[PDB]
């Protein structure tokens, strides 16, 4: 039984189906209209993640959200940042046509915004960065090592940069 | 003949002067000399001697100092000068010395960004040398999937690498001879990275690509590491893994030259972000 | 160059002009074929300068001139990967592109290199092959069935035998290019034939072509002329491959012929989880098929062919079956 859950609790039951279907088989050996909020639902479970698979596509469902409900749907954590760079791009691609871009406003006022949010949390006074002996200010250099050794934060800083 | 020397002390002294334009100048007014003499030889040597004077001066013209008024304009004199003396010497036999003269070129225009003619050049060497030096040809045909890579085109890399790794297989050898084995190696793993790249469709997957790709579904002449993390890269670009291509990026860098990481990092771009959606 | 650029050069100057044309063909045939050993310079100046005589000289060149170096250039398209730079092949490519779009050139000639654009299709450079896609693409909208039957078809065959990033261009321009040149009529069975096939690598590409033709037609007055074609093609949907690849294919078409503004723009959705037979798959298989049934289906009667062809292969477990359940009621 915990086998099968911890197959199941991770994507290895899903990975490897064929050895699943073999463990349960053991196992058992032992004795709604489709409106708007469906819409905004369904992207909402594509595109609040961490997969990259798929950005193209995740570009243009959240492209038909209506524009009012755009900004709230990237302000929001949970929101695949690595979707902002498809984001922008789809967005100046009908820009480049003429039409006006509910996407790449939308997009830009999150990237600066997401931007201008994790420079709140630099050191208020900034100084040369040595690669060779980081260590002659003490608390400076300690907030930097907490700071870009985090997972959450070190992996933001590429994703918000592309 | 005495004019012949004439020329000869007047592009040497021209030389130290280092107006070496007009050196180049009297190095092909030596040749004309030569040809007055039917002297093949002398005459090649006086033509690859003003074609590496015409190389220096669009190497000082670009690479010492990077004037933007340069238009390649001495390149074109360096060329036709080699163009000339590889004539020569196919008319007097000796392919190996015009392969030469095609490699120098090849490496020239390399170095001034033109990939796709210092490719070109490579290749015409390595069609010169494939009769009688095999692994010279190899090594040259390398360099052309170099150049080819350079100028980002990746089908004709993979052609290039194919036939570097036919060539290897029926002229080294079963097992390769060590000099022909490293050659193997960069081929498989350059061929493998490749087709990860471009993913042939079935109508363009040649039998060799098909074999290939089903080794990687044991190990030739790759180190077992290396092999693997091969392997593991294959199934995760075919299984559609992100994660598992990050994690292989970062863990086959110290193992691959930087052409193959560029590669490695080309195949993981196309995977996350896909070309020609136009967005 | 400089000099007869747009001097308006004197009759008593028109000694030059056939000087420049004898020295344009006199060195353009010894070079027309092995172009890849001589200066690669040399032979773009040329091709530049002959370029520009026939489009703003047209009259100071005898005819034969025009005629005699658009073959003489063609041999060099028709060039192998090494008997031909692909700097040399794409400067005379879009060079004679120039030349057609620009209606200077002469009636005789004009259709003396369209001929030359179809060929030059199908090499194995993706580049190459883009490139006389372009030219082709203008040497057809310049002239505008008897021959565009052939010229869509070598478009199809691109997405079969072209790599992902060469297939996805075709696919991206073939919805206006049947827009244009075809009645939605002449060319639909092609469409739906190329979207679900064993011959087709990329069948995720072909999805957003049948959804833009799709769409291109219930927006533009021919909301039921989708309905005959989907009840007609259903049953070929029904046969196809895995059955997850038909069920994934039979619910990205109902996506296409989806009027309703939130079902129609969930095709990318679809695409993205390609071969994929979860519970939310069949779940979404079997909702927008509904859609398409309970909300725009043609007639009361129509819905017994649609009842009669699905209930074919309608197994214990399959989405099929599952579909009937909700269909039913």
């Amino acid at each position: 039984n915990r086998i099968q859950e911890y197959l199941q609790s991770s994507g290895l039951a899903q990975r490897h189906q064929r050895l699943y279907s073999l463990l349960d088989r053991f196992r058992l050996s032992t004795m709604v209209s489709p409106d708007k909020d469906w819409y905004v639902h369904l992207v909402k479970s594509q595109c609040w993640t961490r997969s990259d698979s798929a950005l193209l596509e995740g570009a243009e469902l959240v492209n038909r959200i209506p524009a009012e409900d755009m900004n709230a749907f990237m302000m929001n954590s949970e929101f695949n940042l690595s979707l902002l760079a498809p984001c922008l791009s789809l967005g100046m691609s009908e820009i480049s046509g003429g039409q006006k871009s509910a996407l790449f406003e939308a997009a830009r006022e999150v990237t600066l915004a997401r931007v201008s949010g994790t420079v709140q949390q630099l050191p208020a006074v900034h100084h040369v960065f040595q690669p060779e002996l980081p260590a002659e200010p003490a608390a400076y250099w300690s907030k930097l090592n907490d700071l870009f050794g985090d997972a959450a934060l070190y992996q933001s800083l590429p994703t918000l940069a592309r | 003949a005495e004019a012949g020397e004439q020329f000869g002390q007047l592009g040497r002294e021209l030389r130290a002067q280092e107006c070496l334009p007009y050196a180049a100048w009297c190095q092909l007014a030596v040749a004309r000399c030569q040809q007055a003499l039917f002297h093949g030889p002398g005459e090649a040597l006086a033509l690859t001697e003003a074609a590496r004077l015409f190389l220096r001066q669009e190497r000082d013209a670009r690479q010492r100092l990077v004037c933007p008024a340069a238009y390649g304009e001495p390149l074109q004199a360096a060329a036709s000068a080699l163009g000339a003396a590889v004539r020569l010497h196919l008319e007097l036999g000796q392919p190996a010395a015009a392969a030469a003269l095609c490699l120098e070129l090849a490496a020239a225009l390399r170095d001034l960004g033109q990939p796709a003619a210092a490719a070109g050049h490579f290749q015409r060497a390595a069609q010169l040398q494939l009769p009688q030096l095999p692994l010279a040809a190899l090594q040259a045909l390398g360099e052309a999937a170099s150049c080819q890579l350079l100028a980002r085109d990746y089908t004709g890399a993979l052609a290039v690498f194919t036939r570097m790794q036919r060539l290897a297989r029926e002229h080294g050898s079963p097992a390769a001879l060590g000099a022909f084995s490293d050659v193997l190696v960069r081929c498989e793993v350059s061929r493998v990275l490749l087709l990860l790249l471009l993913q042939p469709p079935p109508a363009k997957l040649l039998p060799e690509h098909a074999q290939t790709l089903e080794k990687y579904s044991s190990s030739g002449q790759l180190p077992e590491e290396l092999f693997l993390l091969l392997q593991s890269l294959v199934m995760a670009t075919h299984e559609k893994d992100t994660e598992a291509i990050k994690s292989l990026q970062v863990e086959m860098w110290p193992l691959l030259t930087a052409e193959q990481n560029h590669l490695l990092h080309l195949v993981l771009q196309e995977t996350i972000s896909p070309s020609g959606q136009g967005v | 160059l400089y000099v007869l650029e747009c001097d308006l050069l004197d009759d008593t100057a028109k000694q030059l002009i056939p000087v420049i044309s004898d020295y344009l063909l006199s060195n353009l045939k010894g070079i027309a074929h092995c172009v890849n050993i001589h200066s690669q310079q040399h032979v773009l100046v040329m091709c530049a300068t002959a370029f520009y005589l026939i489009e703003n000289y047209p009259l100071d060149v005898g005819p034969e001139f025009s005629a005699s170096i658009i073959q003489m250039c063609g041999v060099m398209l028709s060039g192998s990967e090494e008997s031909t730079p692909s700097i040399i092949y794409h400067c005379a490519l879009r060079g004679l592109e120039r030349l057609l779009l620009s209606e200077q050139l002469s009636r005789l000639d004009a259709e003396s290199l369209v001929k030359l654009s179809v060929d030059r299709v199908n090499v194995h450079s993706p580049h190459r092959a883009m490139a006389a896609l372009g030219l082709m693409l203008t040497c057809m909208y310049t002239g505008k069935v008897i021959v565009a039957m052939e010229r869509v078809s070598v478009l199809f065959d691109r997405i079969r035998k072209g790599f992902p990033c060469e297939a996805r261009v075709v696919a991206r321009i073939l919805p206006q290019f049947l827009d244009d040149f075809f009645p939605p009529q002449d060319i639909m069975n092609k469409v739906i034939g190329e979207f679900l096939s064993n011959q087709q690598p990329y069948p995720q590409f072909m999805a957003t072509v049948v959804y833009k033709v799709f769409q291109t037609l219930h927006s533009t007055g021919q909301s039921s002329m989708v309905r005959d074609w989907v009840m007609l093609s259903l049953s070929n949907f029904t046969q196809r491959a895995p059955v997850a690849m038909a069920t994934w294919s039979l619910s990205c078409f109902f996506v296409s012929a989806s009027t309703s503004p939130w079902v129609a723009a969930i095709l990318p959705h679809v695409i993205s989880r390609m071969g994929k037979l979860e519970q939310v798959d069949v779940n979404l298989f079997c909702l927008v098929a509904t859609d398409f049934y309970r909300h725009q289906i043609e007639e009361e009667l129509d819905r017994r062919a649609f009842q009669s062809v699905l209930e074919v292969v309608a197994a214990p477990g399959s989405p099929y079956h599952r579909l009937l359940t909700c269909l039913r009621n």
